[PDB]
């Protein structure tokens, strides 16, 4: 098929004539060749048809990276994406790791929603490099030395207060 | 060198010791002959923390065991300055939770001779810390 160019999708792939036939393979196989196909035909082609495929995509890949290329591919529908990463919500926050150590706006608010909604606070803390310490301090309001030395761990007015707090 | 070596009065002591370290950082038969140890290390003072010093260099040149000997380090650090600017160069090199707690209790903790030590060691160094403590963080975070 790539070399040369179920009866009424083949009607319409054939009324259309790249992109139509993987997404008709894909949808016929859904497995292997399915994703494979409609990833190659993505990828060849980089509003609906884009959103599509890329959800297309970042299932198959969860199924079988591929959450960062996506969403960095959108971001240059948002609701559609707070539920993509809903769904996605422990690999989508190595994937987010992975993300962040290679940098060092709508997507870092939308992130920063979403992780909003020990564990919450390690996740905004990590996406953000504030917020971390009104959290902690919020929560404070073993336990408490745990959360201060984490505080003056972050801090390095507020240090002298945490020591003499825990001293008290 | 070798009458002080024989004589090993708490102020000398503690001057053997400091000097004992300063030679373990740098790198015969009288230290295999010093060679319960470990109880000692966590709690003759001076001679049970020279003894826990050589184990933590035969420790470093046998990634746990190296976790272990920084965790013992750390806790040396905080029952004593040259010390602990010994101790950020050998962090600053080998660059989960205990261990930023070791980091955090030792940032609370932070004159010439400790400055020259830093010098001869980078042949500004609280800022180095800082920034070391800050990586440990992440990487912390990222773990």
């Amino acid at each position: 098929f790539q070399l040369h160019d179920i009866w009424k999708d083949l009607l319409c792939t054939f009324t259309v004539p790249h992109s139509a036939f993987y997404y008709q393979l894909s949808l016929l196989f859904d497995q292997e060749f399915a994703l494979k196909c409609i990833s190659k035909s993505a990828e060849y082609s980089l509003q609906d048809f884009k959103e599509k495929q890329h959800i297309h995509y970042l299932n198959l890949l969860i199924h079988f990276e591929v959450l960062d290329v996506l969403r960095l591919g959108h971001e240059c529908r948002t609701n559609f994406l707070q539920l993509l990463l809903q769904e996605d919500i422990d690999f989508f926050s190595t994937l987010l790791r992975l993300c962040n150590a290679h940098s060092d706006k709508i997507v870092d608010s939308i992130l920063s929603q979403n992780l909003r909604s020990c564990f919450k606070k390690l996740y905004c803390f990590r996406m953000l490099n504030a917020a971390a310490e009104v959290l902690y301090q919020y929560i404070l309001m073993i336990r408490k030395r745990k959360c201060y030395l984490m505080v003056i761990n972050v801090l390095s007015v507020t240090l002298t207060d945490l020591r003499d707090e825990l001293r008290g | 060198i070798e009458s002080i070596a024989n004589f090993s009065l708490v102020k000398s002591y503690s001057w053997l010791l400091f000097e004992a370290s300063c030679m373990e950082g740098q790198k015969v038969l009288n230290a295999i002959v010093s060679k319960d140890d470990v109880i000692i290390p966590q709690d003759v003072t001076n001679s049970m923390r020279q003894t826990l010093a050589p184990y933590a260099v035969l420790s470093q040149f046998y990634d746990r065991e190296d976790w272990g000997q920084a965790l013992r380090l750390l806790l040396l650090l905080i029952e004593f300055h040259y010390l602990v600017l010994l101790v950020a160069k050998f962090l600053y090199p080998i660059f989960e939770d205990s261990v930023a707690t070791v980091i955090e209790v030792i940032e609370t903790k932070w004159s010439n001779l400790y400055e020259t030590i830093i010098e001869a060691d980078k042949s500004a160094t609280l800022l180095k810390n800082l920034r070391k403590k800050l990586n440990f963080k992440l990487c912390q975070a990222f773990m």
